[PDB]
């Protein structure tokens, strides 16, 4: 898998 | 009621199963396996719902987590829209700008946001207040 | 969504980082993801020198066109302006591709390279063309200029090159499915002559349009009938199954020959069995398809398999669906000689632990034992053992089986409905429920309980098979010309649901014709119910005689395979 | 749910009035 | 924060190869086995953390074959966070026996009755996130003595309001109504709405057959809206959600008001009417929100709100005023509020006071399943030109559902062909319409036609008149069409079996020329097809003694006398004793018109309904 | 394994 | 004919789908996910009508591979080349599953735009593809006329510095017998896999024991099976690189490799004590490999106890089933294995319904007593010969179907 | 696979010609 953050913005 | 609840990231593998019901282990797989398929094919131009057997799905992907509700024929569409983004929106206080990352890390810690804000098949405490105050005080002091 | 971000990609100055955004355009257009929207943006990409690209853009291209006729002009140019190119495989690809685009300007701008191409030097061009024009056939299928292609295409047959003829004679034969009038043509001494003669040169694949081709033919005289089939049997192998059967198919057909007349008949009724049972050892879907046709060949010509039966023993580690094929055809092959084996496998059979299969395998006993006299005492035994073992299911579909031994062989063996009915414990599957009240129907002088027994049944009227209906119905009036003092209440109910609720017209038309009769005159009522029917046939529940021969003229078919003419599967 | 079998066949001659078919013909009207 | 955990975790998040972790899982499957059973023991962390990988790799699809009581231990625990593992693994995994069910409920037992609102959270909580029998059972007299309001913490009373749905929902026997009812209602005026969302539902579900009983409250619903909106701009800070009022707990409000008809008292009428039109006038103000958060839950509500508003069907003030507020989401961009508008739209189309205004909706609708594209969008378009067909609106109402028939998606088609033969019969100014479109039905499904809808199309032709003839005729010249469909046959067999004579006349369809094209069918149909057919060949030797020559000759047969299904058999014999054995005046008298269908329920409506569910 | 031939 | 093509991943995710024919939408692939994939009755054969639309499959490591078609096609024609494009595909990128299938993506694409045109097999030859689908005029024009021709497995002259070839004559050994020990059906079914290193257009002949007399045999394209059809020559220009040049049936005067002999005697209502014994048949210098014995038990299974006087056995129940391993056994031997099985009662009182013992193995000799007589070839314009071709012949025998009712 | 004309050959078998034999 990869690198995800962020649900915002 | 509510059936269940999902979440599945774009890439399909299952980050919340909650079962209010007596599914069967190849019933349970073909549901998140189905879910999957007819939500991840969708845009911004079909209605955020759709028929699912003898009920309905309600759902919204935020950039890359597939967030679902399989809820009744009867229950309320655009109130199970939002209980998602209201259930969305504690989840963004509490691990502070929530991601996928954290949905794991912290995988045993989004069933008790859940318990909270739903159970049985039902909505249970829907103020953004306290939620996020019965949590941190269960965490703080153990 | 992340939509704009490969709109974005596609723009790019670096012409690699332009591929690798279609490539995953490509990917979101397999998964369902309607990029519709991004249709010039990939259209930009493709007046390009690169073909792992084009091809790419092309892949794209066929696919929402159709849905895009508007802009789906940006492409044209390019195209045209391939069908010229001096790389064959680079003008096959443009042609190949702008034949699958369907919106009808494209249409007309395709008219003009696709006249060139089926006229092209190189043959792989022509392969191609000659595909091309059924494509075309399936939109604008007039284009007067193109009632002048059929024209073109026809001529491909003569063509030297083996690959154009396979596809000549393929996409020809497909353009040959509007047939109002003046339509097949062809099919002369001179085609023919070609055709079989090419049946070596061509491949693999056009060896089965050719022989799926002739198998439309008739010929006339036998001196030509034979002379084909001599050229047609030396297909004994490889498609292991494809060609082999269609030359199958062919073969089959071309057998008016009388039955002894020549030593020809009696040589290609030998050389038919070899390689039909090569197909068994082939892999399972291939096994299936052609344990569905030899299922066919045995009701025509049981001469060719006749022995042949060992060949059909079901095994533990078959696929159930290769098991269920062997199983009825054993049953189509049992004979007055291998009963014996034969009811020795079925007892292993019904065993096993599928239930359609267990239930297939008891219910072929019976089919046995209706088929061969001396077996029905031993047949007989066999259905105790299996009744005994108390197992719902089984005896479920044995009385299935009892009612219609009885019906050939005229109770002899009234004893089992006693033994079968203390291991019964439930009866819910209605195939059987039906056989039950036909039993104590018939025999409801011979049976003190009967009037309990169908009683039962009328508890739970609608909400039951409208067989187990229609089977009542017909059971209750035997019944009451049988017992009238003590039954009447039985027909008061019966024939007034059959009359005066059932939705079903054609229950209440027979709720009816017995209450007329009753009524009318009870003499003739009795002389026509219980009439004297006579003994059903050994057969092995059979297939309609002309049914078949349509099937038997289709034996590579799909129709062959699901046992249903072709108007179960829908035009287009 | 109950269950039962079968006598052997007869022979030769024990009758079935009609007249207990017609009797019981006579009497049954059909209902709803 | 266990490094345990965040270690095995980062090892998964780091593979790249799915038999990669079939290596580090089935690594950690025998790294745990090793630690309970074996060596020293370790407790706080230990029986912590080497459960809560456990749980983590059943949300990864692997068998947990070897550890469980390892966590029947965290139960009976002293901590907040040491029992929180034990009532999530024992609410993802029930064990696989009876073995521990008895020793998982004396350690939930010990914890419910504890006075406690940390450890009553979780031990009420696991029998409405389970629901078992076991867990039902023993814990019945139990759940409703808790929740009286009055010493038992606010926040329990939740946990227990959704403890005895779930239970009154797996186990409804126990848990009949004793007098906990009229505090239970007194819970509607409440401070905590956390418990009043939790007991606005309880009250719903079981009541959901009488509120008239639970009524008092009913009004009071309103208080906690109109006072939140009306008179101030953003109003008291509790659940202010993007500008709308605390919304997911009014649905659940007007969603109690829905069981059983409007309310009785003449002022509570007049206070709950006055509060309708809160919600038609906070959508007669625009959007003080660009995103989409917004009028989502102000319409949430509005919906939910309308969705009363019809079950009423009193006030035809707020019926075709709230028809006219649905008929401005139809042209709305929004793909949702359009859908909504059509899913609700659907209800109203029945009610007298508001149908004549639905009604001229309509090309709207039909240009609407002409459109949007995507099944269901289309799909529940037709649901509603479907509610508002009457005798005007038919012919185009039908030739429009029949258009969508053909290109409309296999797994329904019947779901349409019910509606049309429905329609069709019930608003037919002239019936020779109706033959002509089940005949449609018959050619453009046929494979869909369903069992009841081709009964119903012989019980109307039997029925009426003018049609006989007409329907002769036309089903005839179907069934020479030389690829008809079997229900053509099922059907164009009967209706020549009663009304052939009324053909036999033309040259083209004498009876000679019937039979022969009926027989032509007789050898490609079904065993019940063909014994429907039978009838029909032995009421034309009635009909027609010319062709009672070629019917016996049929009848004798091998094919038809010795046939191995029992019908097929039991019919050819007893047709040809009448053929041969039976008078001339008994063979007309019992071969006569068939009587009239008596007027029914009709089964079709039967089917429609059944399907749904 | 492999046995040359003629 | 063929209308589309889809594969798809063990959760009902689709990896490929090329529609060649309007008569076929979305409806379809996503109309065999619900009904064939995620299926709840299994019960069911490869091909499969929904709505008029029949749906052809087959199963690959994790894989589907569907063909889709609105007609009556040629139900064979279809599943061979489903196999001929699974060829193709591994024979390209090695394995057939997810991995291998997402990396070769538009390789895959680029073949099923090639292999098939409008739904008609074009030339699905590896050997072929592989001269202008990468993993002059003149130079164009020899990679289609070859293509188009009547050869499609040779690259022309491309050619090896010593002319050689290999013979597999695999052969798999199928019985059913009784457990007294009578042969009710047994057949070998065995296939003649070349591996052809000659170089140029090299015309071949291949004989054996064509009078061991052979049932039937079926060819690769490769072979004039007219020149076969007159006299018995297989005659052939073969395929460079691996092919399968023939296979053949032989029911008679068979070297049934092994007897399972089975012994149970059930010891009341609770005890089960069964007793299989092996005897090898072949010469003695000569050594079986690989021997797997399947030995069913009861459902009502609770023990799992063993002893075993040779190889290495390890019950699993789920298969409910003994799995029993001898590393290697010389011709003509004998060996035992034992159990002692525990039985609560599960349902009322069925007599327990015993599968077979089925035996997978590996034994260096041609079962069917096939033996490879000749092997001729010839290039009449670059000038080699035999005496200056390498040759070699292998003989392997697996199993099949080896059942032995018990 | 190619890599100056030639053709190449996947084994460690290594050659093995006419093996004791004559060409008499």
């Amino acid at each position: 898998k990869s690198m995800e953050q962020k649900l915002i913005s | 009621m509510i059936r269940f609840i999902l979440i599945q990231n774009r890439a399909g593998k299952t980050r919340l199963a909650k079962w209010y019901m007596q599914f069967d282990d190849d019933e349970k797989q073909k549901l998140i396996e189905e879910v999957h398929a007819v939500v991840t094919v969708r845009d911004a131009k079909h209605t955020n719902f759709v028929e699912f057997r003898n009920f309905k799905i309600i759902y919204r992907r935020y950039a890359g987590l597939y967030f679902c509700i399989c809820v009744d024929v009867n229950d309320n569409n655009l109130a199970y829209l939002e209980a998602i983004h209201n259930f969305v929106e504690v989840l963004n206080e509490y691990f502070h700008n929530v991601c996928e990352l954290d949905l794991v890390f912290n995988f045993y810690k989004v069933y008790t946001v859940v318990d909270e804000m739903f159970l049985a098949g039902e909505i249970r405490e829907t103020s953004q207040t306290k939620v996020l105050k019965q949590l941190l005080m269960l965490q703080s002091l153990e | 969504g992340e939509i704009f971000e490969l709109k974005a990609e596609l723009n790019n100055e670096k012409k690699e980082k332009r591929k690798e955004a279609v490539k995953k355009v490509i990917a979101a257009m397999t998964v369902g993801k309607d990029v519709s929207s991004l249709f010039p943006d990939v259209v930009n990409c493709m007046q390009t020198d690169n073909l792992e690209l084009k091809k790419l853009v092309y892949l794209y291209l066929m696919n929402y066109a159709k849905s895009q006729p508007d802009m789906a002009i940006m492409a044209v140019n390019s195209f045209v302006k391939d069908c010229e190119d001096p790389n064959p495989l680079i003008r096959a690809l443009a042609v190949r591709t702008m034949g699958c685009i369907r919106v009808d300007k494209i249409t007309e701008y395709l008219c003009e390279p696709l006249r060139k191409c089926l006229k092209d030097e190189d043959p792989y061009v022509r392969k191609t063309a000659a595909v091309c024009v059924a494509k075309l056939h399936d939109i604008n299928a007039q284009m007067v200029e193109d009632q002048g292609f059929l024209d073109s295409l026809r001529d491909l047959i003569a063509d030297s090159n083996p690959m154009v003829v396979a596809n000549a004679v393929a996409a020809l034969s497909e353009i040959s499915e509007s047939h109002p009038n003046s339509n097949l043509l062809d099919l002369n001494p001179q085609n023919i002559n070609k055709l079989l003669t090419a049946l070596n040169e061509c491949t693999e694949w056009g060896q089965i349009f050719i022989l799926d081709c002739l198998s439309n033919y008739n010929p006339k005289d036998d001196r030509e009938a034979q002379s084909i089939c001599e050229r047609v049997t030396p297909r004994l192998s490889h498609a292991n199954s494809a060609v082999v059967l269609s030359a199958v198919k062919v073969l089959m057909k071309f057998l008016e020959l009388l039955p002894k007349d020549s030593d020809y008949y009696n040589m290609l009724l030998k050389k038919l069995a070899p390689p039909l049972v090569t197909l068994l050892s082939g892999e399972p879907e291939v096994q299936y398809v052609a344990l569905r046709n030899i299922n066919l060949i045995v009701q025509k010509r049981p001469e060719i398999l006749k022995q042949e039966i060992k060949v059909f023993f079901v095994k533990y580690n078959d696929p159930i669906y290769v098991k269920l094929e062997k199983l009825d055809i054993m049953i189509r092959l049992a004979s007055q000689a291998n009963i014996a084996q034969v009811l020795a496998e079925l007892k292993e059979y019904a065993t096993e632990v599928d239930v359609d299969f267990v239930r297939k395998a008891v219910r072929a006993i019976g089919r046995c034992a209706i088929k061969v006299e001396q077996s029905a005492e031993r047949c007989v035994s066999t259905l105790l053992d299996l009744i005994q073992t108390k197992v719902n299911y089984v005896v479920q579909e044995a009385i299935v089986v009892i009612r219609d031994i009885f019906r050939k062989y005229p109770n002899k063996y009234e004893s089992i409905i006693a033994t079968l009915c203390e291991n019964l414990d439930s009866l819910d599957e209605p195939d059987a429920r039906a056989a039950m009240i036909w039993i104590v129907g018939e025999y409801a002088e011979r049976i003190d309980n009967a009037d309990e027994l169908l009683e039962s049944f009328l508890e739970g009227f609608h909400d039951e098979s409208t067989q187990v209906q229609l089977t009542l119905l017909t059971a209750i009036v035997k019944l009451f010309l049988k017992k009238p003092s003590e039954t009447q209440e039985l027909v008061q109910q019966v024939l007034s649901l059959a009359t005066q609720d059932s939705d079903n017209p054609d229950l209440r038309d027979r709720g009816y014709i017995y209450w007329r009769l009753l009524s009318t005159d009870p003499v003739t009522a009795k002389e026509v119910v219980l009439s004297e029917k006579p003994l059903i046939s050994e057969e092995t529940d059979l297939i309609e005689p002309t049914l078949l021969d349509e099937l038997i003229c289709h034996i590579g078919s799909l129709a062959s395979v699901y046992h249903k003419p072709p108007n179960a599967f829908v035009e287009g | 749910i109950e269950i039962k079998p079968m006598h052997p066949n007869n022979s030769h001659h024990t009758m079935a009035s009609l007249d207990e078919l017609k009797v019981s013909i006579g009497n049954i009207t059909l209902s709803p | 924060g266990m490094r345990g955990l965040a270690v095995f975790i980062s090892d998964i998040r780091n593979c790249k190869s799915k038999e990669a972790e079939i290596k580090r899982i089935n690594k950690e499957l025998a790294n745990i086995r090793s630690k309970f059973k074996g060596d020293k023991a370790l407790d706080g962390y230990s029986k912590k953390k080497y459960v809560c990988k456990l749980l983590f790799i059943f949300l990864l699809g692997h068998d947990i074959d070897f550890g469980h009581m390892e966590a029947v231990n965290l139960l009976s625990s002293n901590r907040y966070t040491e029992k929180q593992i034990g009532y999530l693994f024992i609410s993802v995994l029930v064990n696989s026996n009876s073995e521990l069910i008895r020793l998982i409920n004396n350690a939930i037992k010990n914890d419910l009755a504890s006075r406690n609102p940390t450890f009553m959270g979780l031990a009420l909580h696991c029998i409405a996130n389970v629901g078992s029998r076991e867990m039902a059972e023993a814990f019945a007299g139990e759940i409703p003595k808790i929740l009286v309001a009055g010493d038992t913490m606010d926040s329990v009373k939740q946990s227990a309001a959704l403890c005895l749905l779930r239970l009154y929902r797996t186990s409804p026997d126990l848990v009949p109504m004793g007098d906990w009812t009229s505090r239970v209602v007194h819970l509607l005026n409440d401070q905590h709405l956390g418990v009043v969302t939790a007991a606005t539902s309880l009250i719903t579900t079981l009541a959901q057959k009488n509120p008239e009983e639970f009524k008092t409250s009913v009004s009071l619903a309103v208080s906690r809206l109109s006072r939140i909106v009306t008179s101030a701009s953003t109003d008291l800070q509790d659940y202010t959600y993007y500008f709308v009022p605390a919304p997911w707990l009014s649905v659940k409000l007007l969603r109690l008001l829905q069981c059983y008809p409007p309310p009785e008292d003449p002022a509570v009428r007049g206070r709950l009417t006055e509060c309708l039109e809160t919600i038609l006038n906070k959508a007669q103000e625009p959007p003080k929100s660009k995103k989409v958060q917004h009028s989502n839950a102000k319409n949430a509500v509005l919906f939910e709100a309308i969705s009363l508003i019809i079950h009423h069907d009193s006030e035809p003030n707020l019926l075709v005023r709230a028809c006219n507020q649905l008929g401005q989401f139809l042209q709305h961009r929004e793909t949702n509020l359009r859908y909504l508008a059509l899913e609700s739209m659907c209800t109203l189309a029945s009610s007298e006071f508001s149908h004549e205004a639905v009604k001229t909706h309509i090309e709207t609708v039909i240009n609407a399943l002409k459109t949007e594209r995507d099944v269901s969008v289309r799909q529940r378009a037709v649901d509603l030109l479907y509610a508002m067909c009457d005798r005007s609106n038919a012919q185009q109402i039908v030739a429009e559902m029949l258009s969508y028939l053909e290109t409309a998606d296999y797994s329904i088609r019947e779901e349409i062909v019910l509606k049309v033969a429905i329609l069709a019969e019930k608003y037919a100014v002239d019936y020779t319409w109706y033959v002509d479109t089940i005949l449609n039905l018959i050619r453009i499904a046929g494979d869909y036609v369903s069992e009841e809808v081709w009964y119903r199309v012989i019980q109307i032709v039997i029925n009426r008149d003018d049609v006989q003839g007409y329907a002769a005729k036309t089903v005839f010249e179907a069934l020479q069409a030389p690829a008809c469909h079997e229900n053509l046959v099922k059907v164009g067999g009967y209706i020549l079996g009663e009304f052939g004579n009324l053909i036999a006349g033309d040259p083209r369809s004498s009876p000679l020329i019937q039979f022969n094209l009926l027989h032509s069918k007789f050898h490609l149909c079904s065993v019940p097809t063909r014994a429907l057919l039978l009838s029909t060949y032995i009421k034309f030797v009635n009909l027609f003694p010319e062709v009672k020559a070629t019917i016996q000759d049929v009848l004798r047969s091998d094919s038809q006398l010795k046939n191995a299904d029992v019908e097929l058999q039991q019919r050819a014999v007893e047709y040809l004793r009448l053929s041969t054995v039976a008078s001339t005046d008994i063979l007309a008298t019992v071969l006569e018109e068939m009587p009239p269908f008596p007027e029914r329920e009709s089964s079709i409506l039967a089917k429609l309904k059944k399907k749904k569910g | 394994d492999y046995q040359r031939l003629n």
